[PDB]
């Protein structure tokens, strides 16, 4: 899936 | 980046068994993206689709890290009449055939392999579908998978890769052992692997907050 920006 | 292979593997296959084999599970809690996702994958898909003069068949997809079967249910069953399902996570593929319900008929295949271990096989697939799972493979083992993948392609058949990109560089996620790989590396990967670039399109209208999505249409 999609990630947040670390 | 990757320091030990087989704990980068392993690693991400023992995480992968304790996701819930639900659509926030495969999404990481962005279940709410899943149905723009797919609105825009089945644009872009469909373009290789019409009659044309080198139209892509509707006879058979893979989707390769497929999960529960997202993708395949609302994207590729509509629109192939066979599709096969490659993953890891063998909790996934179970609940596949009930999420899937009455049109999962149509699946053939269950494969239940890390793609880094899989062959397709040869002149099978009109499309083949990589979603969110690139990260998952090191550098080599993607670029030789892509190779054996070109091989399963039947005439005008394409491969399709939507997956996460970095802004720069290559990132190591320390929860799901994988890495997001710039642009400009995965182009190179691509063009390793000797498949020409056909279509490439960065996803609108996602979330803010996540790292840019592309697709990328390859043979
Ligand atoms: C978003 C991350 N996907 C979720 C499922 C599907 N791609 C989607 O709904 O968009 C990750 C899937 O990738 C499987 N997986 C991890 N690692 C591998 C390997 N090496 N080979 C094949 N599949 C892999 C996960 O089990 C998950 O379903």
């Amino acid at each position: 899936g999609p990630k947040r920006i670390a | 980046v990757i320091e030990d292979e087989k704990q980068f593997y392993s690693k991400a296959k023992t995480y992968w068994k304790q996701i819930p084999p639900t659509v926030d599970g495969m999404l990481g809690g962005y279940g709410h993206i899943s149905s723009i996702d797919i609105n825009s994958s089945r644009k872009f898909l469909q373009r290789f689709l019409r009659e044309g003069p080198n139209k892509t068949g509707t006879s058979c997809a893979l989707d390769c890290g497929a999960g529960i079967g997202r993708i395949t249910k609302r994207l590729l069953l509509p629109l192939f009449r066979e599709v096969d399902m490659v993953d890891i996570t063998e909790d996934f593929l179970v609940q596949a055939k009930t999420y899937l319900g009455e049109e999962g008929k149509r699946v053939r295949n269950y494969f239940c392999c890390g793609l880094q271990d899989f062959t397709p096989e040869p002149d099978s697939y009109d499309v083949i579908w990589i979603q969110w799972v690139i990260g998952h493979l090191t550098d080599q083992h993607l670029a030789e998978f892509l190779r054996r993948c070109k091989g399963s392609l039947r005439p005008n058949g394409i491969i399709v890769i939507k997956d996460n990109m970095a802004q720069e560089g290559v990132i190591l996620d320390d929860v799901d052992s994988s890495v997001c790989r710039d642009l400009d590396v995965v182009r190179r990967i691509i063009c390793s692997a000797g498949l020409s670039l056909l279509a490439e399109e960065r996803q609108e209208n996602l979330p803010d907050e996540i790292y840019h999505v592309y697709s990328f249409a390859l043979r």
